[PDB]
C-alpha cells in the first residue's frame, strides 16, 4: 500500500539482482524476466495485471517465454501508449538471455525512455542518496554471492537509520538456471 | 449348458434401468420361442413355465417407456416369423393379460400397451388368428381415459380386417 | 438474408474453395526448400509479351527484412496480400517489441486475412497459394504453404501450380536433413528447369533466400547489435553463373 | 472540462479527413466522384461482417489509400447475437 | 460521518459501518462489502458490483472467492476512473473463503489499491483506532474477544468525537454467513 | 390454413408453411417438460434422455435453469438456443433491479424471453430459435404460484398445469384427469408426487430420467436430489402394487 | 444458408457434421488424478514438418487444453478467442478461468454461426480438458451446433463409434493417469485406419498433478517422450 519506495539492480558474471522495499514486492516475474516497479502502488499492480496478461499471451502464440531485451520493448511500447495520462511508476526490467548468458537490467520514464546501464540502476523517489552508494559499493564482474553483498548493504547504507525496526527488504538473485529470493531483516 | 442356463441367462439381462441390457433378455425370449422347432416336449414345458412366469413377472406389473417398445416389437416381428401355437402361453398371456379392459383402472397406459401388443400380435398373424371371438364381447367403447379409447378403436379394426377376408 | 457464400456442400465440403485451388493450381509453378543453414524460394516470370519488361514484375517479395514470400495462382491477389503483411508486420508486432514477427506468427496473420475471405458474403476466396519463408532466433529456419481456405502448414520442401506434383515427387526424391544453402539452391534450379514454361535462364527465373546475415545490404554501419538482412533475392547474373554449374 | 485540449480532435480524425477529402472531390471534379467513393466504401463495408473480427478490411485500406501507412491507431487498438442483432436491426 | 472499521478474527470477518441505507452490500452468501465516500458515486458503484456477482454467481450456480470479487471491485474502480477526475471512495470487504475455511479482508482506495489486512478503518478515523488495534490485535482472537475490540474501538472514537454518530451497524462473515449482530 | 379447404383447387400466398412452422417441429422432437402448480408452490419437472455409461453427472447442468433467485425456465427444444435464450433472460433480470430498485416480474421475463423470439420470427436470414419454454415462479411480495408457456413464434400463455416436447398429449390428458383447478394439490409433496406420477407415464426407464426443481415464496428455490426422487417414484409404485392387490373379484 | 428443414433441423449444421465425421480420430480419458488426450493425425505427407509444436492438440491457459477434429483454420479463431477470454478473466478475478465457463463460452461462438444466415457454421469438434478447485479434472466434448456435455471418457471425429464402444468396456472410475495413458494408446490402435500407431501420427498430452501440492502441470508430449510411453504400453515399435 506504501507509495513510493525504492527499487535496485545490479550486474554480475553472468547473474542479475533486484533489491526492494518491504513494510506486496515490487518485484514481479513472467518466466525469467523480473519486473521492479516504483511509484504508485496502484499502477504497479495494474502494470503487473497488464503484463502478465500480455506476457501469458506471448508464451501461448510464441512457443517460448518473453526475453530481457524485448520485455524491455513490450514496457516502453506498452508504457508509451498511456502518453497523455501516463502510469506513475518507474519500471526496472532485469533477466539473463536465455540464449545467450549475458546479465540485463533496463529502466525507464513514465512514457518508456529506455536506459541500459551496464553497471547499476536506481528507481523511486529520493533515488541519488542510494546512486551514490551504488556508485561508491560496485565494482565490474562479481560473483553472485558479492553481487548479493553489494546490494544488500547498499538497501542497508541507504536506508532511513532511524527507522530500521519497520525495516525489510527482498533481493533477488538471478543466475542463468536458478533464482534465490533473499528476504532481508532488521 | 442346459435350457435353465438360457433361462439364468435371460433373467440376469433383464434389467429395467438399461435399454441394451434389457434388449438382451428379450432376444433370449426370441430365441427361446424360436428354437421351439428343435426342442424335445419336457424342454417345451420348461419353456412354457418359464416363458409364463418371466413375461408375467416383466409386463403384468410396472412396464416402463422402453420395455414397452422391446416388447412391441417382438410382439411384432415374433408372429411374422414363427407359429405361436409352438408354444401355449405366449399367445395365452396377451389375450387372457388381466384388466385389459376394465373401465375403473387407472392404468390407463399400462392398459394401453396390453391392448398395442395384443393388435401386433394379431395384425402380424391376421387371418390366421385363433378364433379371438371373446374379445367383441369384452371390447369397451366407453373407456374414460382417451388413450385406451383409441387402442380399442385400432384394436376393432385389426378384428374386423381378420373376418373381412 | 440468405446471404453468405462459400456454404457447406451435402458432401462436407466448402465448394467455393475447391475452384479457388483450381485457379491456384492453374499457375505458374513456385516451390521452397529449408535447408540446414538457410533457404530458398523460387518461381518463373510469365511474360505476356517479349516487349514486356519483367524486371517490373517480382513475383518474390520481402515481407520482412528475414522473411521472404512467392505465389501460385492469380498475381493481383498476390500484390493485395503482400502489402497488407507487410504492414501486419510493422503495426502488430515491429511497433510493440521493436523486433520483426517470426515466420510462424506472420504466416498465422496472411492465413487468417484469407480465411475471413472464405467466410463472407459479398468477396470471393483467394486465387493464391502463397509460400512464406523465413529465420528467427528461436525457431531458426522455417518454410510454410497458406492455401484460399486459411489453412497453413509448416514444410521442408514443396511446391504449388502447373508443375507442383512432380515438382513435389522430385522435391521427395532429393530432400534429405543435412543439405545447406547452396545445395538447396542447386536442387530449386533443377526443379525450375522441368517446370518451365518459357526460356531458362536468370532473366525468367526468380530466386530469393533467408541464409547467413548480409551487413552490405544494411546500408549503414556503426551497429554491430543490427546484423543486417538475412532475406537476399539472387541477382540475374548469379542466376546466370549458377545457371552455367549446372 | 478538465480534458485532454487534442481529445476531441484526435477522436474524429479519420472521419474529418475523410469528410474534407470527399467535399474536395466534390469541387474539384463534380458530385459523382464523391457519389462513387461512397457507393464503393458502401458495398465494402456492407458486405463484409465476421463477429470474431474487428481488424479493419484489406479492400477498405485499398480505397483509403492506407495500404502502406500506419498510424498510432493501427499499432494501438482498443458478444456475437449482440453483432447480429445490431447488424439486422434488433 | 461515514465511518467503516474492520476486525477480522479467527473464524469470522467483522464489518462495523456508520448508522444513517447500510452503505455495506450482501455480495453472495459469504461477502461483504463496506463502503464510504461521496455518496451518489458510491452507492450506484456498490450496486453495479452486486448486480455482476450476483449475474456470476446465478450464471455458476456458485460462489466467488473473497479474493476474486476483491479483484473485480478494484478492477471496476480503477476502469470507472479512466475518464473521470477521482471520486472519494474507500472499500472494505470482508468474506469466507469456503474452499479454504479461512475468513479474509481487503481494502481498495479511490485509485484502485488492493491491500491483504489484518484490520482496517476509512472515513473519519487517525492514528487513535490504528494504535489501539495494533497494541491489542492477534491473529488467533475469538469473535467475542473481537467485538469487545470493536467496542473499545467505537468507544475511542466516541470520545475524541462526542456529536452523535448514531452507533454503527455490526455484521459478520462466517461458516454461517451474515449474521447481523446487535451492538450498541 | 391447413389441409382440405380448397378453393377452385388452390395457390398459396406468403402464409403458413414457414420457418416458424419449422421451429415447432424441432420444438416437439426434444425432451418432455412439464409444470404444476400447487396452493402455495410450482414444481417444473423435466426428462433427461437416460445418461450413456461414459457421461460425467456431478457436472451435468440441470436442464431447469434459474433465471434469478425467484425465476425458473426450463425447456424443450434445441439446448444451444436454451442457453442462448437463458443467458439474455438472467442478464435482463439483474438488469431489471439495477435500473427499477425491483427484481424482475415473472410476467416481464415471459413477456421478454417470447419478446427476443418473435424478433428473430420477424426477419432477417436470422432463423427462429428452435426451442419452446416454461417460465415459473413468484413475484416479490406475493405468494401466488406463476407458469408460463412461450413458443418459438413468441406468443406465450399462462397455465396451472402444462406440458411441452416428446409425448406431451398423453401427459397434458393424464393432467386433466389428475389436476383439479379448484382443489390443486395442497402441499409441496403432493404437486411433487403429481409430478413424478405425470413424468413416469413417459420417461424412458424411471427415477433416472426425471428431475424436479420446486419453487415456493420468498426465494426459497430447490432442486430435489435423485435419492428424494426415487424416494417419490418408490412410493408411487408401492401405491400401483396396493392398487393393483386391492383388487376384489 | 441458415433455414430450418421441415422436420425442424438446420441442413448446415448436419453438412458442417458430416465435414468433421472425416477429420481424424480424438480420444480423451478423464483418470483419478489427471487428464489424458490424445489424437491421430494423417500424415501422408513426408514434407510435411512433423516436430512442428501443434496441429491437432493446444494450450488454452496454464490449465487448460484442447483437442480439435475439423478444419484447423477454423479452430485456430475459437482458440485465440479462448486464450484471450481466459486471460481477460484471470485479470478481472485474479484467478485461474474454471474450465466449464470457458468450455461452454466457446459453445455460445458457434452457435451464433448457425443462426445468422450471412455466416457458415465453424466446421470444429473440441475434447476440452483441465482442472480447477471448483470440480476438479474436467473432461467436456462441443460440436457445430453449439452444444457441449461432460464425459468421463469420450472421442470425436472419425470412427467414434468403434472408439465409444472400446472406452465403455476398459473405463473404470478409480483408475489413475498411467491406466489412462495405456487406455487412450490401446484404444487408438484398436480404432486406426493406419496399419499401426506411431510417435508421428500421434499426438499426446497430460493434466496431472506432480509431486508438489500446489501443481497442475500441462505436458503436450514432445515426440521423444511419446516413444517412450509407446515403447512402455506394449504398442512398442521398438528396434
Amino acid at each position: 500500500s506504501i507509495n513510493g519506495g525504492i527499487v535496485v539492480a545490479m550486474t554480475g558474471k553472468d547473474c542479475v539482482a533486484i533489491a526492494c522495499d518491504l513494510r506486496f514486492e515490487k518485484i514481479f516475474h513472467y518466466g525469467h524476466v523480473f519486473l521492479g516497479i516504483t511509484g504508485l502502488a496502484t499502477d504497479v499492480t495494474t502494470l503487473n495485471e497488464m503484463f502478465r496478461y500480455k506476457t501469458n499471451l506471448y508464451k501461448l502464440k510464441e512457443e517460448r517465454a518473453i526475453e530481457p531485451e524485448t520485455f524491455t520493448q513490450l514496457v516502453s511500447s506498452s508504457l508509451y501508449e498511456r502518453r497523455f495520462g501516463p502510469y506513475f511508476v518507474g519500471p526496472v526490467v532485469a533477466g539473463i538471455n536465455s540464449k545467450s548468458g549475458k546479465p540485463f537490467i533496463a529502466g525507464f520514464d513514465l512514457i518508456g525512455c529506455i536506459d541500459e546501464a551496464k553497471d547499476f540502476i536506481v528507481s523511486g523517489t529520493a533515488s541519488d542518496q542510494l546512486f551514490g552508494m551504488c556508485e561508491s559499493l560496485y565494482e565490474p564482474n562479481l560473483e553472485p554471492e558479492d553481487l548479493f553483498e553489494t546490494i544488500s548493504q547498499a538497501l542497508l547504507n541507504a536506508a532511513d537509520r532511524d527507522a530500521l525496526s519497520g525495516w525489510g527488504a527482498v533481493v533477488y538473485i538471478i543466475k542463468k538456471d536458478e533464482v534465490v529470493k533473499r528476504y532481508l531483516k532488521m | 449348458l442346459n435350457m435353465s442356463d438360457l433361462f439364468e441367462l435371460c433373467e440376469s439381462y433383464y434389467n429395467k434401468d438399461d435399454k441394451a441390457s434389457m434388449i438382451m433378455s428379450v432376444e433370449i425370449v426370441a430365441g427361446l420361442v424360436c428354437g421351439s422347432k428343435f426342442m424335445s416336449v419336457s424342454d417345451l414345458d420348461k419353456r412354457d413355465t418359464f416363458i409364463e412366469n418371466f413375461l408375467a413377472k416383466c409386463l403384468d406389473y410396472e412396464l416402463n417407456h422402453d420395455a414397452f417398445e422391446i416388447w412391441s416389437t417382438l410382439a411384432w416381428w415374433l408372429p411374422a416369423v414363427v407359429d405361436l401355437r409352438r408354444s401355449k402361453t405366449f399367445f395365452c398371456h396377451f389375450i387372457n393379460a388381466d384388466g385389459m379392459f376394465d373401465r375403473e383402472s387407472d392404468a390407463a397406459t399400462h392398459q394401453t400397451s396390453k391392448i398395442y401388443m395384443l393388435r401386433s400380435i394379431l395384425m402380424s398373424m391376421e387371418f390366421r388368428a385363433p378364433d379371438v371371438g371373446k374379445l367383441f364381447d369384452e371390447l369397451v367403447f366407453d373407456h374414460p381415459y382417451d388413450q385406451v379409447r383409441q387402442a380399442v378403436a385400432k384394436l376393432l379394426t385389426t378384428l374386423v380386417q381378420n373376418q373381412s377376408n | 438474408y440468405s446471404f453468405s457464400l462459400t456454404t457447406f456442400s451435402p458432401s462436407g465440403k466448402l465448394g467455393q474453395i475447391d475452384y479457388a485451388l483450381t485457379a491456384v493450381k492453374q499457375g505458374v509453378t513456385s516451390l521452397g526448400i529449408k535447408a540446414t543453414n538457410g533457404v530458398v524460394i523460387a518461381t518463373e516470370k510469365k511474360s505476356s509479351s517479349p516487349l514486356a519488361m519483367s524486371e517490373t514484375l517480382s513475383k518474390v517479395s520481402l515481407l520482412t527484412p528475414d522473411i521472404g514470400a512467392v505465389y501460385s495462382g492469380m498475381g493481383p491477389d498476390y500484390r493485395v496480400l503482400v502489402d497488407k503483411s507487410r504492414k501486419v508486420a510493422h503495426t502488430s508486432y515491429k511497433r510493440i517489441y521493436g523486433e520483426y514477427p517470426p515466420t510462424k506468427l506472420l504466416v498465422s496473420e496472411v492465413a487468417k486475412i484469407m480465411q475471413e475471405a472464405t467466410q463472407s458474403g459479398g468477396v470471393r476466396p483467394f486465387g493464391v497459394s502463397l509460400l512464406i519463408a523465413g529465420h528467427d532466433e528461436f525457431n531458426g529456419f522455417s518454410l510454410y504453404q497458406v492455401d484460399p481456405s486459411g489453412s497453413y502448414f509448416p514444410w521442408k520442401a514443396t511446391a504449388i501450380g502447373k508443375g507442383s506434383v512432380a515438382a513435389k515427387t522430385f522435391l521427395e526424391k532429393r530432400w534429405n536433413d543435412e543439405l545447406e544453402l547452396e545445395d538447396a539452391i542447386h536442387i530449386a534450379l533443377l526443379t525450375l528447369k522441368e517446370s518451365v514454361e518459357g526460356e531458362f535462364n536468370g532473366d525468367t527465373i526468380e530466386l530469393a533466400i533467408i541464409g547467413d546475415e548480409n551487413p552490405d545490404l544494411l546500408g549503414y554501419t556503426g551497429i554491430p547489435t543490427d546484423k543486417g538482412p538475412r532475406f537476399r533475392k539472387l541477382t540475374s547474373q548469379e542466376i546466370n553463373d549458377r545457371l552455367e554449374a549446372l | 472540462n478538465d480534458r485532454h485540449p487534442l481529445e476531441s480532435t484526435l477522436k474524429n480524425w479519420e472521419t474529418t479527413q475523410r469528410q474534407r477529402q470527399m467535399e474536395q472531390y466534390r469541387q474539384i471534379f463534380g458530385i459523382a466522384e464523391p457519389m462513387k467513393r461512397t457507393m464503393e466504401m458502401e458495398i465494402v463495408n456492407r458486405t463484409d461482417f465476421n463477429p470474431l473480427s474487428t481488424n479493419g478490411s484489406i479492400h477498405r485500406d485499398i480505397l483509403l489509400n492506407k495500404e502502406c501507412s500506419i498510424d498510432w491507431e493501427d499499432v494501438y487498438p482498443g458478444d456475437v447475437h449482440s453483432k447480429i442483432e445490431k447488424q439486422l436491426g434488433i | 460521518m461515514d465511518i467503516i472499521l474492520g476486525i477480522r478474527v479467527q473464524d469470522s470477518v467483522i464489518l462495523a459501518s456508520s448508522k444513517a441505507d447500510d452503505k455495506t452490500r450482501q455480495l453472495s452468501p459469504h461477502t461483504l462489502m463496506s463502503f464510504a465516500g461521496e455518496a451518489g458515486d458510491t452507492v450506484q458503484f456498490a450496486e453495479y458490483i452486486q448486480a455482476n456477482i450476483q449475474l456470476y454467481s446465478i450464471r455458476e450456480d456458485y460462489e466467488l472467492s473473497p479474493q476474486a470479487v476483491s479483484s473485480f471491485v478494484r478492477q471496476e474502480l480503477a476502469k470507472s476512473i479512466r475518464s473521470r477526475r477521482p471520486y472519494q471512495v474507500n472499500v472494505l470487504i470482508g468474506g469466507y473463503d469456503k474452499k479454504k475455511n479461512k475468513p479474509e479482508l481487503y481494502q481498495i482506495d479511490y485509485l484502485g489499491t488492493k491491500v491483504e489486512l489484518p484490520y482496517g478503518a476509512h472515513g473519519y478515523s487517525g492514528f487513535y483506532t490504528f494504535s489501539l488495534l495494533d497494541h491489542h490485535y492477534r491473529p488467533d482472537m475469538t469473535t467475542e474477544e473481537g467485538l469487545d475490540l470493536l467496542k473499545l474501538c467505537v468507544q475511542e472514537l466516541e470520545k475524541r468525537m462526542p456529536m452523535d454518530f448514531k452507533g454503527v451497524i455490526v455484521k459478520i462473515v462466517d461458516k454461517d454467513g451474515i449474521r447481523q449482530v446487535d451492538d450498541f | 390454413m391447413s389441409g382440405y379447404d380448397r378453393a377452385l383447387s388452390i395457390f398459396s400466398p406468403d402464409g403458413h408453411i414457414f420457418q416458424v412452422e419449422y421451429a415447432l417441429e424441432a420444438v416437439k422432437r426434444g425432451t418432455c417438460a412439464v409444470g404444476v402448480k400447487g396452493k402455495n408452490c410450482v414444481v417444473l419437472g423435466c426428462e433427461r434422455r437416460s445418461t450413456l455409461k461414459l457421461q460425467d453427472t456431478r457436472i451435468t447442468p440441470s436442464k431447469v435453469s434459474k433465471i434469478d433467485s425467484h425465476v425458473v425456465l426450463s425447456f424443450s427444444g434445441l439446448n444451444a438456443d436454451s442457453r442462448i435464450l437463458i443467458e439474455k433472460a438472467r442478464v435482463e433480470a439483474q438488469s431489471h433491479r439495477l435500473t427499477l430498485e425491483d427484481p424482475v416480474t415473472v410476467e416481464y421475463l415471459t413477456r421478454y424471453v417470447a419478446g427476443v423470439q418473435q424478433r428473430y420470427t420477424q426477419s432477417g436470414g436470422v432463423r427462429p430459435f428452435g426451442v419452446s419454454t416454461l417460465i415459473a415462479g413468484f413475484d416479490p411480495r406475493d405468494d401466488e404460484p406463476k407458469l408460463y408457456q412461450t413458443e418459438p413464434s413468441g406468443i406465450y400463455s399462462s397455465w396451472s398445469a402444462q406440458t411441452i416436447g416428446r409425448n406431451s398429449k398423453t401427459v397434458r390428458e393424464f393432467l386433466e384427469k389428475n389436476y383439479d383447478r379448484k382443489e390443486p394439490p395442497a402441499t409441496v409433496e403432493e404437486c411433487v408426487k403429481l409430478t413424478v406420477r405425470s413424468l413416469l407415464e413417459v420417461v424412458q426407464t424411471g427415477a433416472k430420467n426425471i428431475e424436479i426443481t420446486v419453487v415456493k415464496p420468498d426465494s426459497d428455490i430447490v432442486a430435489l436430489s435423485s435419492e428424494e426422487i426415487n424416494q417419490y417414484v418408490t412410493q408411487i409404485e408401492q401405491e400401483k402394487q396396493e392398487q393393483q392387490e386391492q383388487d376384489k373379484k | 444458408t441458415t433455414i430450418f428443414s421441415p422436420e425442424g433441423r438446420l441442413y448446415q449444421v448436419e453438412y458442417a457434421l458430416e465435414s468433421i465425421s472425416h477429420a481424424g480420430t480424438a480420444i480423451g480419458i478423464m483418470a483419478s488424478d489427471g487428464i489424458v488426450l490424445a489424437a491421430e493425425r494423417k500424415v501422408t505427407s513426408t514434407l510435411l514438418e512433423q516436430d512442428t509444436s501443434t496441429e491437432k492438440l493446444y494450450k488454452l491457459n496454464d490449465k487448460i487444453a484442447v483437442a480439435v477434429a475439423g478444419l484447423t483454420a477454423d479452430a485456430e479463431i475459437l482458440i485465440n478467442t479462448a486464450r484471450i477470454h481466459a486471460q481477460n478473466y484471470l485479470k478481472t478475478y485474479n484467478e485461474d478461468i474454471p474450465v466449464e465457463i470457458l468450455v461452454r463460452r466457446l459453445s455460445d461462438i458457434k452457435q451464433g454461426y448457425t443462426q445468422h444466415g450471412g455466416l457458415r457454421p465453424f466446421g470444429v469438434s473440441f475434447i476440452y480438458a483441465g482442472y480447477d478447485d471448483r470440480y476438479g479434472y474436467q473432461l467436456y466434448t462441443s460440436n457445430p451446433s453449439g452444444n457441449y456435455t461432460g464425459w468421463k471418457a469420450i472421442s470425436v471425429g472419425a470412427n467414434t463409434s468403434a472408439a465409444q464402444t472400446l472406452l465403455q468396456m476398459d473405463y473404470k472410475d478409480d483408475m489413475k493417469v498411467d491406466d489412462a495413458i495405456e487406455l487412450a494408446l490401446k484404444t487408438l490402435s484398436k480404432t486406426t485406419d493406419s496399419s499401426a500407431l506411431t510417435y508421428d501420427r500421434l499426438e499426446f498430452a497430460t493434466i496431472r498433478k506432480g509431486a508438489n501440492d500446489g501443481e497442475v502441470y500441462q505436458k503436450i508430449f514432445k515426440p521423444q517422450e511419446i516413444k517412450d510411453i509407446l515403447v512402455k504400453t506394449g504398442i512398442t515399435k521398438k528396434d
